[PDB]
């Protein structure tokens, strides 16, 4: 049992 | 350096947004795209900007705060690899701003292009729905709308008695060499009668060789808010810790919460009948390994001390690039 999420940014290209 | 501010030599357009409606809950997210041009010729130290609505940012679940709210953007160049403008963007004031370099002292009629990612803002946009995304190029206005359908955080079994729980990493500090990352959990979002509820917050997943994170008494920092309103909260996974809908109480847990078991730690929510909110200020490792991370919640009792249950929840995010 369980589930999720994931999520996003910018490096700033580095 | 940085002279002066060009914008009313410049003109973009071509814009547009890759996609207009997405999950930042999935790793959604989208980009802006646009041309621009230079009605005339400027010199090294001009500069022009772009600045975002309330609705976006430009950094995402990336955080910056360790690195003076300031992103670093790849540079901008001709063909021939010479760098023309040197980028960067102000996570606070949400501002672009392109600064020119010893390349244009000698030339005139510049063209150029950009692609920017462009992410969700969780505080700015907390509950699913389609919010004006207006950005500014150069004092002109590109007028968009952006739809955000958060997978709702509300999510568990579909026994009335059933464990749930969800969590979201918020921010990872990449730059500042902190290390840091910032997550929200959500316990018992269903709001249900749970018993003797239990509650782990992990640095992996399945695999600890897997992940750079790390949960330690001493790389872990928690705090605890009881909610008032449960359906006041945010879709999104922000959760401010000064919303009077939180109540922190932090010093109720002197001792039920363990640094025991390796990358794991444990509190005893006890017999609870409402939503809790657990701010996680925690770091990782320079492994170069990804950040994975889980939490599991599993409730005994209530009123009959059989029917136990379990559910757990996973998390990573996603770079891009500009
Ligand atoms: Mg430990």
């Amino acid at each position: 049992y369980g589930g999720g999420s994931s999520g996003g940014g910018s490096s700033g290209g580095g | 350096a940085k002279g002066t501010n060009v914008n009313d030599k410049v003109t973009a357009s071509d814009f547009k947004l890759e996609k207009t409606a997405f999950d930042p809950n999935q790793s959604g997210n989208t980009f802006m795209a646009a041309n621009f041009k230079v009605t005339g010729q400027v010199k090294s130290g001009d500069y022009f900007t772009a600045k975002l609505p309330d609705s976006v940012t430009g950094n995402g679940d990336v955080d910056y705060s360790n690195s003076n709210n300031t992103m670093p953007i790849a540079d901008i160049k001709s063909t021939n690899g010479d760098v023309v403008a040197k980028a960067t963007y102000d996570i606070l004031t949400k501002t672009y701003t392109f600064v020119f370099t010893d390349y244009v002292n000698d030339k005139e009629n510049i063209n150029g292009q950009f692609s920017l990612p462009l992410f969700t803002d969780r505080a700015k946009a907390p509950k699913s729905g389609t919010y004006d995304a207006n950005i500014n190029i150069a004092d002109e206005m590109f007028d968009n709308k952006i739809t955000y359908n958060y997978s709702s955080p509300i999510a568990g079994i579909d026994k009335p008695n059933g464990a749930n729980i969800s969590s979201q990493i918020i921010g990872v500090d990449t730059a500042s060499g902190q290390n840091t990352y910032k997550q929200t959990v959500f316990v018992n979002p269903k709001q249900r009668v749970l018993g003797n509820t239990w509650v782990y917050i992990k640095g992996y997943q399945d695999k600890i060789e897997e992940s750079s994170g790390k949960v330690s008494a001493t790389d872990t920092k928690l705090r605890i808010f009881e909610v008032n309103d449960t359906s006041k909260l945010s879709d999104s996974y922000y959760a401010d810790p000064n919303d009077s809908n939180l109540k922190e109480v932090t010093g109720e847990f002197k001792d039920k919460i363990s640094y025991k078991y390796d990358n794991v730690a444990s509190i005893n929510f006890g017999d609870i009948n409402k939503t809790y909110v657990v701010l996680v200020e925690g770091h990782y490792d320079n492994t170069g390994k990804n950040l994975k991370t889980q939490v599991i919640q599993e409730n005994i009792d209530p009123a009959t001390g059989k029917d136990y249950s379990i559910f757990g929840w996973n998390n990573e995010n996603v770079v891009r690039y500009g």
